[PDB]
C-alpha cells in the first residue's frame, strides 16, 4: 500500500536495467544490512569514516559507479575505495575476505542482492534522513 | 563585578528587617519575668 | 633496556636522554654524507615571562614563573634532514615531529600566563668551518608560532573564530562596538628563535646533547590580551644520523 | 583600523563558490569523479600553488591522473594560504563529522 | 564587596547554628 | 549551671526612647548629606 | 658633564613622585572617603621636570 | 546627582541599627507586665 512495488523498484545496471522486487526480499535487506552490520554503519552515515554516506548520489559518483544493485554486489564481494584505485579488501566486509570477518561468510548472492536492494530503496522513502544523521533524527 | 546597585540594602534590610522583628519579639518575651 | 611498564609514571618519559661524560669527542661530518637527524629533544626546565612593563621606561623585566601542567611540557621526537651547505656549516629543517607544547605557567601575581612551547616549521645552523660537531658548535634560526588555539574553538558564551556565535549573544541591543576585540577573532602567527650550544657529544653515536633557549610569544586568545614575551631554558638530546 | 574575521571574509573570496586547492578542506574532494581517495592526499600535500593548473605538474601524478586533474580543473581556486584555515592540520581532518 | 555579603550570610548563619543547639531550649521531661 | 546573681533587669521608659530616637533620627538626618558627599 | 636630559632622566621614578603635593597627607578631606587612588588616580608614570 | 555609593546602606543602617535597639529596650520593658 505504501512500500509499493515500484517504490520498491531500483537502478540495475549502469545501463538502466530495473530489477523491481518483493516485500520478501527488502525484509532480508532490513535482517541483513543490521546482521551484516549496522555497528559503525547504522543509519545512513559510517561511523569508521563519517566523510563516506550511503546516498545514492554518493554512490553514483564512487568508481566504478556503485548505485546499481549491481554494484554494491562487486564492492560486497571485493571492496575498492572511492578511487576504485587500491582494494580495500583487508579492512572491509568483503567475500573476498571472509576469514577476517565472520559474518560475511553466510552472506550469499541471494543474501547478497538483498543487502544490495536494501540500501538503494531505503533512501527512497527515508528521504534525507538516510544520509544525515543526529542532524536530521 | 558590574551589578545591580540595591544588592546591599536589598539583600542586607531583607536580613535586618525581619530578623530585627523576631529579635523585638523574643526579649519582649524573655523579659515577662523582668530577666533578659 | 627500558620498557613503557618500566617508565610510565616516573614523570622520566617528560625529561629526555643524556649522555655521560664521554663528551666533548666532536662528530666526525662528512660533506660528502648526507646526514638527518633522529627524534632532536628539547626538555625544557626556566619558563620566565617578560614582565609587562608599566608605563614608565626603564628596562622592562623577565620575572621567573611557576610551573601548572605538571609534566606536560618537554617536546621531542622531532626529526629532518641535516644539511651541510657551503662554508661547512650545519642547517637542520625540521620536517615534523612532536613539537607543540601546551604550557600555562603561573606568573609573579596569580596571572595563569598560557603560551605554546614549540619549536616548530624549524630551520637552526650553526657555525662555518665545522667538520664536527663539539662543546663549540651551536645553533641559532627561526621558528613559526600559530597560537594557544585552533581554527575552531567556542569561547565561553559561544563566540568563536571560524565557527562560534559570532556575537554580542547573550546581550542583543547591546551597544555593538567596543566589543570588536570579542566578537571578531582574528588569528595570531609569529616567529620564535631559539639558540642551541651543545655540551656533551659522542663521537660514533652521532649523540649530542646541551642547553637551548627559545624566546618566543604567548596566548593571543583570539584577540583578548596582547601576548606576553616568554624566554625557555632547558637541556637538549638530540642524535644524529647518515 | 577595522579588525574582521578571516574565515568569514575568505567564504567571500572564491573560496565560498568552488574548491580551494591550497586552503579548503580535503572532504569536498569527494563531490567529484574519481578524486577523494588519491589524488586528494596527493592534491592536499604537495606544496600550495600559485596558479590553479600548477596541480597538472604534479610529482609522478599518473597518465591517468593527470587526465582526470585536467577533467575537474572546471572546480578549482586559490586564495592566499590562509593560515587560520591550515594551521592545526584541520584539512585533513576540519572537526565536521556527519 | 557583594562576595563579603554572601559570606557574611553564610557566617552568621553558621552561629545561628552555634546558639540553636548549645543555647537552645531544653526538652523538660515532666 | 548554677544562677550568677547579678542579673538585673534592662531599664528604657517610654520617653527615654522617644529622645534615644529623637537622637538617632537627627545626626542620620543631619550626616546624610556627607554620607554622600 | 652631562646633558640636561641625561640629568634629569638620571633621578629616580618613585623619588621624584615624593614631590607631589598630592602625597603630601594634609591635602584631603574629613569626608572624602578613599584611598588616594579615586583622587589623581593611579600614578602611572613621571613626564618630566 | 553623582553621589557616594553607600548613601544608602550607610545612613540608613544608621538609623535602623541604633533604633531598632532603643525599639528592643523598651518593648523588653513594657512588657514586665506582659502588656505590649
Ligand atoms: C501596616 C499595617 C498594620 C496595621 C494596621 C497593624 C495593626 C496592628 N498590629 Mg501589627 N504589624 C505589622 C503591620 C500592621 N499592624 C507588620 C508589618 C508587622 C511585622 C512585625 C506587625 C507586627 C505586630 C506584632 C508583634 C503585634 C502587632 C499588633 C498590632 C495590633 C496592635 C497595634 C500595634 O501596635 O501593633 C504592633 C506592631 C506595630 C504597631 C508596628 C509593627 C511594625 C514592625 C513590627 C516594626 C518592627 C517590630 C516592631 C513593630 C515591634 C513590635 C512588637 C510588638 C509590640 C507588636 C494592631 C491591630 C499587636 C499589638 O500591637 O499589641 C499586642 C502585636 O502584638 N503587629
Ligand atoms: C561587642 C562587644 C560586647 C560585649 C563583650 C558585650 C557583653 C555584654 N553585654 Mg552588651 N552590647 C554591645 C556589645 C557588647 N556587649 C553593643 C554594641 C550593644 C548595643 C545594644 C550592647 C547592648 C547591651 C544591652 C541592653 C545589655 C547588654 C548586656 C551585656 C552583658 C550580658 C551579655 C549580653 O547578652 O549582652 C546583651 C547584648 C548582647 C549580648 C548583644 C547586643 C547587640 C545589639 C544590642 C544588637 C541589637 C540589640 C540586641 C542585642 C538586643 C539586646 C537587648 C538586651 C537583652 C541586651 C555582657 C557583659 C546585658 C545583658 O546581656 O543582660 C542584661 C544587657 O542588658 N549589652
Ligand atoms: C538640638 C536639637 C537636635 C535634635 C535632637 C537633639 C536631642 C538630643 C537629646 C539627648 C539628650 C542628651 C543625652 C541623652 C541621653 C539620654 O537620653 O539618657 C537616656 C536616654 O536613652 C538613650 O538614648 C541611651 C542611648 C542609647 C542609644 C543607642 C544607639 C547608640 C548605640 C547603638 C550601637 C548599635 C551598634 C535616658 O536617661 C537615662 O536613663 C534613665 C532611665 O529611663 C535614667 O533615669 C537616667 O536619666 C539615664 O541618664
Ligand atoms: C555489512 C554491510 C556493509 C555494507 C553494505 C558496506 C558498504 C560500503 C560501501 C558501498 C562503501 C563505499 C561508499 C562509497 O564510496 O560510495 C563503504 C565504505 C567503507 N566501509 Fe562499509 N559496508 C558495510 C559494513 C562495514 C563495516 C562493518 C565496517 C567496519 C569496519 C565498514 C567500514 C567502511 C569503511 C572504513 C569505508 C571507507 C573506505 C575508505 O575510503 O577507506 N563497512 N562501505
Ligand atoms: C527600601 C527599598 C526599596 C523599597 C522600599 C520600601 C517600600 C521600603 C519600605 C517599607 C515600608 C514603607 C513599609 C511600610 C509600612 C509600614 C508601616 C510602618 C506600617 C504601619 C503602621 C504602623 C507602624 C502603625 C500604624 C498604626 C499605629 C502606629 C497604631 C495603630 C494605628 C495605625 C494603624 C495608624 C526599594 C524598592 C527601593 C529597593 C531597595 C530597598
Ligand atoms: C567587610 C568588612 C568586614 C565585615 C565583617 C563582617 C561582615 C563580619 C562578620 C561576622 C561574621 C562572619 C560572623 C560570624 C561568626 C560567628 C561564628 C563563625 C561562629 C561560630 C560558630 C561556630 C564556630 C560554631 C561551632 C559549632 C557549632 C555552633 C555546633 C556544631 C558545629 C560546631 C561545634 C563547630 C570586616 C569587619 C571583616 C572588616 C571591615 C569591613
Ligand atoms: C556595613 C557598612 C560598613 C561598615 C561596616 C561594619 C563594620 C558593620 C558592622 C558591624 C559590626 C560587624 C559590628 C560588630 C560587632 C559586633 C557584635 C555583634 C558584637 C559582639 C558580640 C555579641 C553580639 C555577643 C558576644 C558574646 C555573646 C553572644 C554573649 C557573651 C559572649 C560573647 C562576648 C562572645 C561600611 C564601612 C562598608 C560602610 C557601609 C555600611
Amino acid at each position: 500500500a505504501e512500500l509499493t512495488p515500484e517504490v520498491l523498484t531500483v537502478p540495475l545496471n549502469s545501463e538502466g536495467k530495473t530489477i523491481t522486487l518483493t516485500e520478501k526480499q527488502y525484509l532480508e535487506g532490513k535482517r541483513l544490512f543490521q546482521y551484516a552490520c549496522a555497528s559503525c554503519h547504522v543509519g545512513g552515515i559510517t561511523k569508521t569514516n563519517p566523510s563516506l554516506d550511503l546516498r545514492t548520489e554518493t554512490l553514483a559518483l564512487a568508481t566504478p559507479p556503485r548505485d546499481n544493485i549491481e554494484g554494491l554486489v562487486d564492492y560486497m564481494k571485493n571492496p575498492t575505495t572511492y578511487d576504485g584505485e587500491q582494494e580495500i579488501a583487508e579492512v572491509h566486509p568483503s567475500l573476498r575476505s571472509a576469514d577476517i570477518f565472520p559474518k560475511m561468510r553466510n552472506l550469499t548472492e541471494k543474501d547478497l542482492v538483498a543487502i544490495a536492494g536494501h540500501i538503494l530503496v531505503e533512501p527512497k522513502i527515508l528521504g534525507d534522513k538516510w544520509g544525515g544523521g543526529k542532524v536530521y533524527y | 563585578m558590574e551589578v545591580n546597585q540595591l544588592g546591599f540594602i536589598a539583600t542586607a534590610l531583607f536580613v535586618l528587617v525581619p530578623s530585627v522583628f523576631l529579635i523585638i519579639l523574643y526579649v519582649q518575651t524573655e523579659s515577662q519575668q523582668k530577666s533578659s | 633496556t627500558l620498557t613503557y611498564d618500566d617508565i610510565v609514571g616516573t614523570g622520566l618519559a617528560n625529561k629526555c636522554p643524556t649522555l655521560d661524560d664521554t663528551a666533548r669527542g666532536a662528530y666526525p661530518i662528512d660533506s660528502s654524507q648526507t646526514y638527518r637527524i633522529a627524534r632532536l629533544c628539547l626538555q625544557p626546565t626556566t619558563f620566565l615571562v617578560k614582565e609587562e612593563p608599566k608605563n614608565k621606561r626603564q628596562e622592562a623585566e623577565f620575572v621567573p614563573t611557576k610551573l601548572v601542567t605538571r609534566e606536560t611540557t618537554s617536546l621531542d621526537q622531532i626529526q629532518g634532514e641535516l644539511k651541510v651547505n657551503s662554508d661547512g656549516s650545519l642547517t637542520f629543517v625540521e620536517e615534523d615531529g612532536i613539537d607543540f607544547q601546551p604550557v600555562t605557567v603561573q606568573m609573579a601575581g596569580g596571572e595563569r600566563i598560557p603560551l605554546l612551547f614549540t619549536v616548530k616549521n624549524l630551520v637552526a645552523s650553526t657555525q662555518p668551518n665545522v667538520t664536527s660537531i663539539t662543546t663549540s658548535t651551536d645553533f641559532k634560526g627561526e621558528f613559526n608560532v600559530p597560537s594557544y588555539r585552533t581554527a575552531n574553538f567556542l569561547d565561553p558564551k559561544g563566540r568563536g573564530l571560524a565557527s562560534g556565535y559570532d556575537s554580542a549573544i547573550a546581550l542583543p541591543q547591546a551597544k555593538e562596538e567596543e566589543l570588536a576585540r570579542a566578537n571578531v577573532k582574528r588569528f595570531s602567527l609569529t616567529k620564535g628563535q631559539i639558540s642551541l650550544n651543545v655540551a656533551k657529544v659522542d663521537g660514533r653515536t652521532g649523540e649530542i646533547a646541551g642547553t637551548f633557549e627559545s624566546e618566543q610569544l604567548s596566548d593571543d586568545d583570539m584577540g583578548a590580551h596582547e601576548p606576553h614575551e616568554v624566554k625557555i631554558q632547558g637541556v637538549f638530546y638530540a642524535s644524529i644520523e647518515p | 583600523e577595522e579588525l574582521v574575521n578571516v574565515v568569514d571574509e575568505k567564504l567571500g573570496t572564491a573560496y565560498g563558490e568552488k574548491i580551494d586547492l591550497n586552503n579548503t578542506n580535503i572532504a569536498a574532494f569527494i563531490q567529484y569523479r574519481g578524486l577523494y581517495p588519491t589524488l586528494a592526499k596527493l592534491i592536499v600535500k604537495n606544496a600550495p600553488y600559485e596558479s590553479v593548473e600548477d596541480v597538472l605538474n604534479i610529482p609522478g601524478l599518473t597518465e591517468r591522473q593527470k587526465q582526470i586533474l585536467r577533467e575537474n580543473l572546471e572546480h578549482f581556486t586559490v586564495t592566499e594560504v590562509e593560515t587560520a584555515l591550515v594551521e592545526g592540520g584541520d584539512r585533513y581532518n576540519n572537526g565536521l563529522y556527519k | 564587596m557583594e562576595t563579603i555579603t554572601y559570606v557574611f550570610i553564610f557566617a552568621c548563619i553558621i552561629a545561628l547554628f552555634f546558639f540553636a543547639i548549645f543555647f537552645r531550649e531544653p526538652p523538660r521531661i515532666t | 549551671m548554677e544562677p550568677n546573681p547579678n542579673r538585673q533587669p534592662v531599664e528604657l521608659n517610654r520617653t527615654s526612647l522617644y529622645l534615644g530616637l529623637l537622637l538617632i533620627l537627627v545626626l542620620a538626618l543631619l550626616f546624610s548629606s556627607y554620607f554622600f558627599n | 658633564g652631562a646633558t640636561l636630559e641625561e640629568a634629569w632622566s638620571a633621578i629616580p621614578e618613585k623619588l621624584a613622585f615624593y614631590d607631589y603635593i598630592g602625597n603630601n597627607p594634609a591635602k584631603g578631606g574629613l569626608f572624602r572617603t578613599g584611598p588616594m587612588n579615586k583622587g589623581d588616580g593611579i600614578a602611572q608614570a613621571w613626564k618630566g621636570h
